[PDB]
């Protein structure tokens, strides 16, 4: 039995876990991502195109979704031991500099990096969205410089086009659990929309993937 | 917090009457409210209570029917439409705000009271209508209940409110042993079952009234009769 | 013969076999685990049980008539149990179709799924859906349509007294609950395709239509044969019967029943939500 | 010059290795070998508080044992009514992500924080009848691990920077900063008299700190990998440590050495959080292994199993009472166990 | 430097604490675990009369 105030308590507690239901379906529809990636690899940019002290999160609504993003380089501590929380994230969206590939080299750091990433336990079905910055000032670049500097064991012609493919079918091995993630690379289009429009049909994809194995049709 | 209620007057026997009370600074949205008419010259009565939500709503037996009672979140205001009013029902209509949850202090705060003019439960009983005291007295006001007050779960749900000559009631002791926020703590509340007391040490000016004591056990709700204190 | 004989009851217990154990399966599962209680697992669980409410009853009375061959039992024991075959063929079907609409909302109109299909919205569609099935079931007691065929040994459905009953139990357990379904997941697979397409620009794409369209269409196939003989014997009562080989009509008749424990298997085994967590029944049980 | 004082250093930490093998003289083992086996305990579930939607990794008692509040990464902290299994509170955070949680020993307060570096104050005991934010203690750089109450007006703090923290309610700014530490603090344990505390980093060391002053009195090494969970013994004079090395450890404060080691070869995986008992006779430590494990505190036996988990522990609290203990998953459920 | 200092400073100061033995120590443990075992729920279990839950 209970008293007139212990039924007025669960009403109290039965609205309380009410609310808690419109605001987990809240939470489920929207659209979580990540920011990885070595120092002064092109975060800024993409943060900024895409948006027009521990946590930088960004808010931006694209074809009605809500598009929450993370972008943790601001905080320098253990990664392995909060990376956990990011667990269950819908992708992670990762920045790569293709003119960074001579310079103290940063991108065999950043090649580790990835390999550490795409590798994690938590990360095993999170797909990766990956992103080749610069590559206007990569042009150039390679057209002074040869690649066989970054890549020693290397040998093909030094254009623009087949360099870029090759580092995009470099970097899209890395990653072992070929099966169950897969990884969606893609070249910024300078100042146009078709960054954001990529980050959005990336994530329609992984969504579309989840709810088929939340129904068991996959 | 502000519980300012409008709406009374005079009205002819029969009539319908639509009280509103404008309620700010506090979240309308969670409280409970109740309406708790004042005679004239009588004690309080219960007369309605809208729970958070607008989820349950009851209605005192002298009022069933006749009085609905309804709240809006958004515009913080709370409404009780009377109709076919009765003689009887000319009384002082005070609003009161109560937030039910574990360690919750309910009936804390009272409105000001609209002015209307009209031309099976638990019964309480106050032993001694009147005490006159002294300032640096110490009485000790007694209330009986017909069923003892002690749930199982060990909440005996007793309230000690306190009538400032013209103003408003103030929770004083909530289940018999908790003091309500900004009460001193010259009061005390202690008993069993059926029998309460209330110990006022050192009782000042701007201390003397008529207290009642509430059963908040099982609905409708009952007030005693009224002790009335004088120097 | 006595080859038919062995084959009908090895068939049949095969089927309650498996019907048992998958529906129990299932519905431990969702009573177990608070992750598979999802708002869309209720249909699974009512088709889980329609498809148990036959593999317990009626299942072995049919089994026993054919040890027997011959009715050995009462009456009210025969539409007792007509009536129990047919609340779960038509509660299975049913339910089918309703997980069908279920899908087709969560992965395509997915904005307006949380409101639509609520843990009260599809509390009262599960109860909606039993209701249906029991006001189809129901008018054959007037009509009085119920009753045992000595070639099938069972109190079912009698496909000849009435027409245009027939006509309708046809229309609405075949026609409708398959069109619901081929669209569904036709529609489901191809907004798949799209949003795959709309990426990057073989042989796991057939893969994929044979695990999800080929595969949920399955049911189609079982009732595909009697339910035609249904619709042969409903045109001309009088002429078609004799015209029919009761080799198709037996041949049918387990097949259907057949599909009474496929529908547990390809909404059982073949979920990797479920599949995953069996083993940890095993060990648990 | 820097290579002398280097050497001083390493001949300072010899001598303190001497005397402390100085002082071992006999185990906790060898002492206790007379006393009689707790036996097997068999602790059934007898509350779950669900609602959470996102894996804890919080939760913390009340002193009157019957209001916990709990946190999540759904940007909600809920108090709970532990008798009733009713949510009195849920309060949303600016940040999702929070890393721990603190319940006011008067009651009237909650903090919590996490990757934002702000150990958020709310209030509980509002006349408006809402639970406000008192105060944002920002200003820590780094992920914050263990809000801990000291009184109404100080909380302590733990973060990522290696550094602990003091803070005062109502300025808002830190009295005392702790510094000592050169890996990531991710654990804090208040003794019972609120005068010294104890925190746990990467560096496999237990520091042990003063309230009024800042210096830090001991470090307790011998772990092989960081901790995760520390809780003092009832009495205050020890506390266990819990680590990534499958092996809980138990120090004394006055002894100043490790005193007994908890490990069983079936267990290889870490320890997200310890407690201890009223009568400090077992202490309850929760793995990934999705089980709590109960510890004979006297004999290193393992004297049961709270297996009822589907996912990592994330942490457990023991009652003031005693009375029962909740522990808290990653399948976003509380467990009550008694 | 600064650091070199800082170290040499606290592992100096910390090092001279008094210690008491190690057995002395676990007796005292077990002293208390035996004085306040009668008023532990956990260890030996209440009866349904005292127990809340
Ligand atoms: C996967 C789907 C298509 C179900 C497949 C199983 C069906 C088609 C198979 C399995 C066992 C088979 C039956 C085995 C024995 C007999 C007896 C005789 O009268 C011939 C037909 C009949 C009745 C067969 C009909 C077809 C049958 C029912
Ligand atoms: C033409 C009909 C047909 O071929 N198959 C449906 C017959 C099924 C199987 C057994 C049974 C019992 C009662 C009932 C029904 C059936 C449908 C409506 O009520």
């Amino acid at each position: 039995t209970l008293s007139a105030e212990d039924k007025a308590a669960v009403e109290r507690s039965k609205m309380i876990d009410r609310n808690l239901r419109e605001d987990g379906e809240k939470a489920a529809r929207e659209v979580k991502l990540l920011l990885l990636g070595a120092g002064e690899s092109g975060k800024s940019t993409i943060v900024k195109q895409m948006k027009i002290t521990g946590i930088v999160e960004t808010h931006f609504t694209f074809k009605d979704l809500h598009f929450k993003m993370f972008d943790v380089g601001g905080q320098r501590s253990e990664r392995k031991k909060w990376i956990h929380c990011f667990e269950g994230v819908t992708a992670i969206i990762f920045c790569v500099a293709l003119s960074d590939y001579d310079l103290v080299n940063r991108m065999h750091e950043s090649m580790k990096l990835f390999d550490s990433i795409c590798n994690n336990k938590w990360f095993t079905d999170t797909s990766i969205i990956l992103f080749l910055n610069k590559k206007d000032l990569f042009e150039e670049k390679i057209k002074k410089s040869p690649l066989t500097i970054c890549y020693p064991e290397y040998a093909g012609s030094n254009t623009y086009e087949e360099a870029a493919a090759y580092i995009q079918c470099q970097f899209e091995d890395l990653n072992k659990r070929k099966d169950t993630k897969e990884i969606y690379t893609h070249f910024t289009c300078a100042t146009d929309t078709k960054n954001v429009q990529f980050v959005f049909d990336a994530v329609t994809d992984v969504i579309i993937k989840n709810n088929l194995k939340d129904c068991g049709l996959f | 917090v502000q519980l300012v209620e409008s709406g009374g007057g005079l009205v002819q026997p029969g009539g319908s009457r639509k009280l509103s009370c404008s309620a700010s600074g506090f979240a309308f949205s969670s409280f409970g409210m109740h309406w708790v008419r004042q005679a004239p010259e009588k004690g309080l009565e219960w007369v309605a209570y809208i729970s958070s939500g607008s989820g349950t709503i009851y209605y005192a037996d002298t009022v069933k029917g006749r009085f609905t009672i309804s709240r809006d979140d958004p515009k913080n205001t709370l409404f009780l439409q009377m109709t076919s009013l009765r003689s009887e029902d000319t009384a002082m209509y005070y609003c009161v705000r109560s937030i039910y949850y574990y360690g919750s202090s309910p009936f804390d705060f009272w409105g000001q009271g609209t002015t209307l003019t009209v031309s099976s439960d638990i019964v309480m009983t106050q032993a001694t209508s009147s005490v006159p005291v002294t300032p640096g007295e110490s009485v000790s006001i007694s209330c009986r209940s017909s069923k003892s007050l002690l749930h199982s779960n060990g909440n005996t749900y007793l309230y000690w409110f306190l009538q400032r000559p013209g103003q408003s009631p103030q929770l004083l002791i909530y289940r018999m042993s908790n003091l309500a926020s900004g009460v001193p703590d010259r009061f005390s509340g202690s008993g069993s079952g059926t029998a309460f007391t209330l110990t006022i040490s050192r009782l000042e000016a701007e201390d003397v009234g008529v207290y009642y004591c509430m059963q908040h056990l099982e609905y409708p709700l009952t007030f005693g009769a009224g002790t009335k204190l004088e120097l | 013969p006595s080859w038919l004989a062995s084959a009908l009851a090895c068939v049949l217990i095969f089927t309650i076999v498996v019907d048992i154990l998958g529906n129990l399966l299932v519905i431990l599962s969702v009573y177990r685990n608070k992750k598979l209680r999802n708002a869309g697992n209720i249909f699974v669980v009512s088709l889980a049980v329609a498809d148990l409410v036959v593999a317990i009853y009626p299942y072995p009375l049919v089994l026993m008539s054919i040890f027997n061959n011959g009715w050995n039992l009462g009456y009210l024991h025969c539409q007792v149990s007509g009536f129990l075959m047919g609340l779960s063929v038509i509660g299975s079907i049913f339910n089918i179709t309703g997980i069908a609409i279920n899908r087709y909302c969560y992965i395509c109109h997915s904005l307006k799924y949380d409101k639509l299909y609520s843990s009260k919205n599809s509390l009262c569609y599960v109860l909606l859906i039993w209701l249906l099935t029991l006001a189809a079931v129901l008018p054959n007691l007037r009509a009085g349509t119920l009753q045992y065929d000595p070639r099938i040994y069972s109190c079912t459905f009698a496909q000849s007294v009435s027409s245009a009953y027939t006509i309708a139990v046809v229309v609405f357990h075949f026609l409708v609950p398959m069109i619901i379904v081929i669209f569904c997941y036709l529609r489901i697979w191809i907004l798949v395709l799209q949003v795959r397409q709309r990426v990057k620009p073989k042989p796991q794409d057939f893969r994929n239509f044979v695990t999800m369209f080929v595969v949920f269409v399955l049911f189609a196939i079982c009732w595909a044969p009697l339910n035609f003989i249904g619709l042969a014997v409903a045109s001309d009562p009088a002429s078609m019967v004799p015209r029919i080989p009761e080799w198709l009509f037996v041949a049918s008749y387990y097949m259907a029943y057949f599909n009474s424990c496929l529908n547990a298997i390809i909404y059982g085994l073949l979920n990797q939500n479920f599949r995953k967590e069996y083993r940890r029944i095993i060990v648990s049980l | 010059e820097l290579d002398q004082l280097r050497q001083e250093a390493e001949q300072l930490k010899n001598q303190i290795r001497d005397a402390r093998k100085a002082c071992a003289d006999a185990t906790l083992s060898q002492i206790t070998n007379n006393i009689d086996p707790v036996g097997r305990i068999q602790m059934r579930t007898r509350r779950t508080l669900r609602g959470h939607l996102a894996k804890i990794y919080a939760m913390h008692w009340g002193t009157d044992s019957r209001l916990l509040v709990s946190a999540s990464q759904d940007g909600k902290l809920i108090i709970w009514d532990s008798y009733t299994t009713n949510k009195v509170h849920a309060i949303p955070l600016r940040s999702s992500w929070v890393m721990t949680c603190a319940y006011a020993p008067s009651g009237n307060y909650v903090a919590c924080g996490g990757l934002d570096n702000i150990c958020s104050i709310y209030n509980l005991k509002t006349r408006e009848g809402n639970v406000r934010v008192s105060r944002e203690l920002a200003g820590h750089t780094g992920y914050l691990s263990c809000c801990r109450f000291l009184d109404d007006n100080q909380i302590v703090t733990s973060s990522g920077d290696t550094t602990c923290a003091l803070w005062d309610i109502e300025t808002g700014q830190q009295t005392t900063t702790f510094t000592g530490h050169t890996g990531d603090v991710m654990s804090l344990s208040l003794a019972p008299d609120t005068r010294l505390f104890v925190s746990g980093a990467c560096d496999a060391s237990a520091k042990l700190w003063d309230v009024r002053e800042g210096m830090c009195r001991q470090t307790f090494t011998g772990h092989e990998s960081d901790i995760n969970a520390i809780c003092f013994f009832p009495n205050g004079n020890a506390f266990a440590t819990g680590s990534d090395d499958a092996t809980c450890r138990l120090f004394d404060l006055r002894a100043d050495q490790e005193l007994m080691t908890y490990s069983h070869d079936n267990i290889i995986c870490g320890i997200t959080s310890v407690s201890f008992s009223k009568s400090g006779r077992l202490l309850l430590a929760g793995y990934d292994d999705f089980n709590c494990n109960v510890w004979d505190a006297l004999k290193a036996d393992r004297a049961g199993v709270l297996a009822g988990h589907d996912n990592r522990v994330s942490c457990l609290g023991v009652t003031d009472d005693g009375m029962a203990v909740a522990t808290g998953s990653w399948d976003s459920f509380l467990k009550i166990w008694n | 430097i600064a650091q070199a200092r800082k170290l040499v400073e606290q592992l100096k100061m910390e090092a001279n604490i008094d210690r008491i033995k190690v057995s002395k120590a676990a007796a005292d443990l077990m002293a208390y675990c035996e004085a306040h075992a009668k008023e532990d729920p956990l260890l030996t279990p209440v009866p349904a009369s005292e127990n809340p839950f």
